[PDB]
C-alpha cells in the first residue's frame, strides 16, 4: 500500500513511500454518454497519444514559500498531441490523473496540501482598499506550466479560507511520511464538452501549510514536481488550430 | 532395530533437484494487449538487483501494448546452428628450403587454441561436447594446385611420431591415414568425441600432476590432458624431396553438440595458447569511448 | 524474505537484512549417480562433521579496494575434518553454501559483486608487453584460505571482462539494502570425482563495483567475511595424508 | 477479423465507476455497547491524514 | 504486533512500537468467586469510573540512574475516583494493566526492566555494618505516586539479586526496538480481599540494566512515564473515609 505504479499511455510513475490514491469524488473518469451529449458530431478517441503522462515544470521549495497553483485543462494546451487535439477542436472532454512529487530525506520535515478545487476563480486585492474593481491579468488566471504562485494563501487569493480546502479532492505530503499525492479526477462541468483555451474546469493547487525545515548541511534544494495524465479524452468539433 | 537419523538420513540422493524447467520455444514470445493499470501494491517495474536474478518485468506492465503475433524463429541460436560453421583451426607449412619442417614432413600438435575467431567462440562456454568434422585444403604458398600426393595421420597419444619422411611409422597399421592428392577435392572427414572425460574444457584451473609447484613447472597450470586428443602429421609420399613447396590448412565444424556453463566473452588480445595471458601494458575497453556521458 | 538462517551441521548462520537465495544453475547439491560414477570403491560421506560451515579469513573494504578471490577446494583443504578428508583421499565431490557477509550503516555506501566463476583460470600481464610468456606463482593460482587480491580486476586478471560475470551465479551486497550474499553451489565439473589437491572446480569474486564511501566520523573500518559450508561431501580413494 | 487491442479496448465506457453508495439515513447513527480491547495489532485511533 | 492500542474506561493508550502483551502468569483479572469469598456484604464494582488508565509521574532517565520502585494498591489510593472507593471502603480486590512508555530515538541507546514483584518488601542496609536492626520509613515502604528510588538496585534494596528478577512477569524497554512495556497483573494475594491501605501486592520495578547513552546535540531529556489502569475492581465494608 506504501508502494505503487501508475501505467498509462507509453508512461510509468514509480513511488515507494505513497499514502493510498484518492479518486476525486468516488467516480472514475469516464466517456460521455449518448445521452448527455449533444454535438453530433463523431467524437476523436486518440487515446494512448494523449493519455499519458506529461511532467510540467519543477518548483523550489523553500522554509518560505507560500504555494503556487494550476488551473489544468490549461497545463497542457502547449503539449504533446494532446494540446495540438486542444489546440484544432472546439470542443475537449477528460479526466485527470495527478501526481505531484516531491521528496526529502528521514531528516528534513515539512507538510504539503495538495487539492483540487473545482471552476478555480481567482479574485484581485482590489487596490488594497477595496475600492478598485480590478481584475486579475490572463497571465494569472491561466498561468500554463509554468503555474503561479500565490500571493495570499490564507485565502486562495480568492477570498476563501484555506483551511477549508480539505473539502475537495485532495492529499498532504509529509515528508516524514510519504514523498508524493495521487489524484485521480473526473470531467466535471455542467456541460458535456467545453472548449479547453476559455475554460479551466479546475486548479491544482500545493501549498505549504507546515513550513520546510532542516539544518545546515542537509541538501537545501527541496523540489516539487508536477506530473498528470489526461483519461478518457475526447475531442469534437474540428478545424484550424486555435491558440486562444 | 536401525537408529532413526540413519533411517530419515538423505545422504545418498543422487537424483539433482532442478528448480527449473525446460519449456518449448520454436518462436519469439507475443505480445499480449495492456491496458493502463492505476494502483498500489503491484510494482512491475520495482526490482533489486542485488538478488541476482535479471528483471521479470515484461513490454505489458510498462506501457500499453497491442497483441502481436510473434513468429519469429529462435532455430538459428541453437548451439548446432553456431558451432557448426567450418574455421581455420590450424595451419601447417612445408616448404622446401627453411628451418620449418624442411624434411618433407610435420607434426602439427592437436589444439584448436591457435586462431581467434574459433578460439574466441569456443571460449564463451566453459566444458563442451561435440564430434566434429575435420577439412584440410593443401596447395603451394601461392593458391596454386600441384600434382603431389599426401599422407595425413592421426597420431593418438602414446602411438610413435614419425620422425622423418621415411619413418616406419607410416605403415599405419592401426592409425588412421588418408592419402589425398593437391589436385583432389580437399579431404574431409568425421571426428568422434574422444576425451576420456565427460566433455572438452576450455578452461582448467589446476595441474596435472601432484607434488611441489615451482617456478620451473609453472608452464604446467591449467594444462588438461583430457583436452590433448594427440598428433597430426603430414607427409610427401615418397623417399625425396617434394619438387613444390606446401601449405595445410585445417579446417573444423562441429557437430551434435552440447556446452556448459557460460562464461565473460574474451575481452583482451589472445597472446599464447595454453593459456589466458594478457598485454598488462596494452588492457584496452571492452569497447568504444567517448567524451562525455551527457553527449554521443 | 529479508530475513534468513541457514543450518547445516553445527553451525547456524543469521541475517536480517539478506536478499534472497541463489542456486547456481538451478541445481541443489547431490551425490553421484551410480551410473556417473567409476571409482568402484565404497565412497566416505562424514556427513555433519564436513558439511558445516567454515568462517575463512577476514578482508578489509577500502575506499580503494580492488577486489579479491578464492578458489574453492583449495580455501577448506587445510581447514577442519573437511581438510582431512581431502589429504587422506584422492577423489573428493561437494557442493558448497557460500554465505559473504558485509554490513555498515545507514549512513555508508557501496556495492560488491559476489559471483561465482567456474574453473576460474588464472592469467598473467605477460611482461607487461606481452612477449613474455609467464604464468601466475602456486602462491597466486590456489591462494588457499586468505584469498588473493585482484591487480587488474577489469579484465578479472584473466583477460576477460568482468561487466560480463553476471552471467555466473552471483548476488550484490549493495549496503543500502542487504549486508550479506548467499550462494548454493552444485558439484560441476566434467568429472564425477576429482582431486581436491590439483583441481579448484570454481572461484569465488568479491568486487566493489560502486566505491565504498562515507563521511569523516563514521566508523572506518568495514570487514567483508568469508563463510562456506560443503554438501553431500564423498571421498574415495584412501591412501596416506597428502598436502599437495 | 478485428485487431485484439480494438475488441478487448474499454474506450467508449459510458457509465461512471462510482467507488460509493447513497444509504438511507433518515436519523442520526446509533451507538453500540462497547468494552475494554486490550490487544496488539488492532489501533482505531491512529490514522495517517 | 509492533502496534497496538489499550482501550479501557474512557481512555486510550496508543503505541507503534510495542512488544507484545504480558500476562502476569498466564492469567487474567477476574472478579472474586462465590466460593473463594468470605466477606457477606454486597461489593461495589464501580466499573468504568475506577477501571480506566491513570497517568502517574513522569522520571527523567540520566545515564547514571539507578532505577526507581512504585508499590501498586498504593500508587493510586489518592487518585479518582479509584482511591475514593479504596478509602472509603475496608476491603479491595483488582488487577492492574501497566503501560511503561519511554521513547528516545535512533541514535539513543539504553535498555529498562520492567518487572512486578509480588509482594515487594523493602530492606535496609542495616547501619552499613549489619548490626542495627533498622527498618525502612513509611515514606519508602509506600511511596505512593512519585515512586522512590533505588539505593542498591543489584540486590533489589531487599537482599535479593536484581538478576534474577525475570522470574516475575517482565518486559524491557531497548530503545532501538520498543517505546513502551505493557504487563497484566490479576490479583494476586493469600486472600479474596484485602486493604488498600494497609496491604500492597506488588511492586513495579524499573531499572536500567544497560545505561543510557547519547552523543552530545541529541536531545538530553528522556522521560519515562508510568500509566496503570485497574481491572475488576471490588470494594466491600463500606464506612467514612480513612487516609491511613
Ligand atoms: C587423417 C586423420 C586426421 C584425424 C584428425 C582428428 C583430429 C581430432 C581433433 C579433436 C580436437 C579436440 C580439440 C579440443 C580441445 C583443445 O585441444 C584444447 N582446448 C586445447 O587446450
Ligand atoms: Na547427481
Ligand atoms: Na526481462
Ligand atoms: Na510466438
Ligand atoms: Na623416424
Ligand atoms: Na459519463
Amino acid at each position: 500500500d506504501r508502494v505503487a505504479q501508475l501505467t498509462i499511455g507509453n508512461s510509468t510513475i514509480t513511488t515507494q513511500e505513497a499514502a493510498n490514491i484518492i479518486v476525486g469524488y468516488g467516480e472514475w473518469p469516464s466517456y460521455c454518454s449518448d445521452d448527455d451529449a449533444t454535438a453530433v458530431d463523431k467524437p476523436t478517441r486518440p487515446d494512448v497519444s494523449v493519455n499519458r503522462f506529461y511532467t510540467l515544470d519543477t518548483k523550489l521549495w523553500e522554509k518560505s514559500s507560500k504555494g503556487w497553483y494550476w488551473k489544468f485543462p490549461d497545463v497542457l494546451t502547449e503539449t504533446g498531441v494532446f494540446g495540438q487535439n486542444a489546440q484544432f477542436h472546439y470542443l475537449y472532454r477528460s479526466g485527470f490523473c495527478i501526481h505531484v512529487q516531491c521528496n526529502a530525506s528521514k531528516f528534513h520535515q515539512g507538510a504539503l496540501l495538495v487539492a483540487i478545487l473545482p471552476e478555480y476563480v481567482i479574485g484581485t486585492v482590489a487596490g488594497g482598499t477595496g475600492t478598485e474593481d480590478s481584475h486579475p491579468p490572463y497571465k494569472q488566471t491561466q498561468p500554463g506550466a509554468d503555474g503561479f504562485e500565490l500571493q495570499h494563501p490564507y485565502v486562495l487569493d480568492a477570498g476563501i479560507p484555506i483551511s477549508q480546502l480539505t473539502v475537495c479532492p485532495h492529499q498532504w505530503i509529509n515528508l516524514r511520511t510519504n514523498n508524493c499525492a495521487t489524484i485521480i479526477v473526473p470531467y466535471m462541468n455542467t456541460l458535456p464538452f467545453d472548449s479547453a483555451l476559455n475554460h479551466c474546469n479546475f486548479g491544482l493547487l500545493v501549498v505549504p501549510i507546515s513550513p520546510l525545515d532542516f539544518d545546515q548541511g542537509a541538501t537545501p534544494v527541496i523540489p516539487i514536481t508536477i506530473t498528470l495524465a489526461p483519461m478518457c479524452s475526447e475531442f469534437a468539433g474540428l478545424r484550424q488550430a486555435v491558440t486562444q | 532395530d536401525r537408529v532413526a537419523d540413519v533411517i530419515e538420513s538423505s545422504i545418498g540422493d543422487s537424483v539433482s533437484r532442478a528448480l527449473t524447467q525446460a519449456l518449448p520455444a520454436p518462436t519469439g514470445q507475443n505480445t499480449q494487449v495492456s491496458s493502463h493499470r492505476l494502483d498500489t501494491g503491484e510494482v512491475p517495474a520495482l526490482q533489486a538487483a542485488e538478488i541476482g536474478a535479471s528483471s521479470n518485468t515484461s513490454d505489458e506492465s510498462m506501457i500499453e501494448t497491442r497483441c502481436v503475433l510473434n513468429s519469429h524463429s529462435t532455430a538459428e541460436t541453437t548451439l548446432d546452428s553456431f558451432f557448426s560453421r567450418a574455421g581455420l583451426v590450424g595451419e601447417i607449412d612445408l616448404p622446401l628450403e627453411g628451418t620449418t619442417n624442411p624434411n618433407g614432413y610435420a607434426n602439427w600438435d592437436i589444439d584448436i587454441t591457435g586462431y581467434a575467431q574459433m578460439r574466441r567462440k569456443v571460449e564463451l562456454f566453459t566444458y563442451m561436447r561435440f564430434d566434429a568434422e575435420f577439412t584440410f585444403v593443401a596447395c603451394t604458398p601461392t593458391g596454386q594446385v600441384v600434382p603431389q600426393l599426401l599422407q595425413y595421420m592421426f597420431v593418438p597419444p602414446g602411438a610413435p611420431k614419425p620422425e622423418s619422411r621415411e619413418s616406419l611409422a607410416w605403415q599405419t597399421a592401426t592409425n588412421p591415414s588418408v592419402f589425398v592428392k593437391l589436385t583432389d577435392p580437399p579431404a574431409q572427414v568425421s571426428v568422434p568425441f574422444m576425451s576420456p572425460a565427460s566433455a572438452y574444457q576450455w578452461f582448467y584451473d589446476g595441474y596435472p600432476t601432484f607434488g611441489e609447484h615451482k617456478q620451473e613447472k609453472d608452464l604446467e597450470y591449467g594444462a588438461c590432458p583430457n583436452n590433448m586428443m594427440g598428433t597430426f602429421s603430414v607427409r610427401n609420399v615418397g623417399s625425396s624431396k617434394s619438387k613444390y613447396p606446401l601449405v595445410v590448412r585445417i579446417y573444423m565444424r562441429m557437430k551434435h553438440v552440447r556446452a556448459w556453463i557460460p562464461r565473460p566473452m574474451r575481452n583482451q588480445n589472445y597472446l599464447f595458447k595454453a593459456n589466458p595471458n594478457y598485454a598488462g601494458n596494452s588492457i584496452k575497453p571492452t569497447g568504444t569511448s567517448r567524451t562525455a556521458i551527457t553527449t554521443l
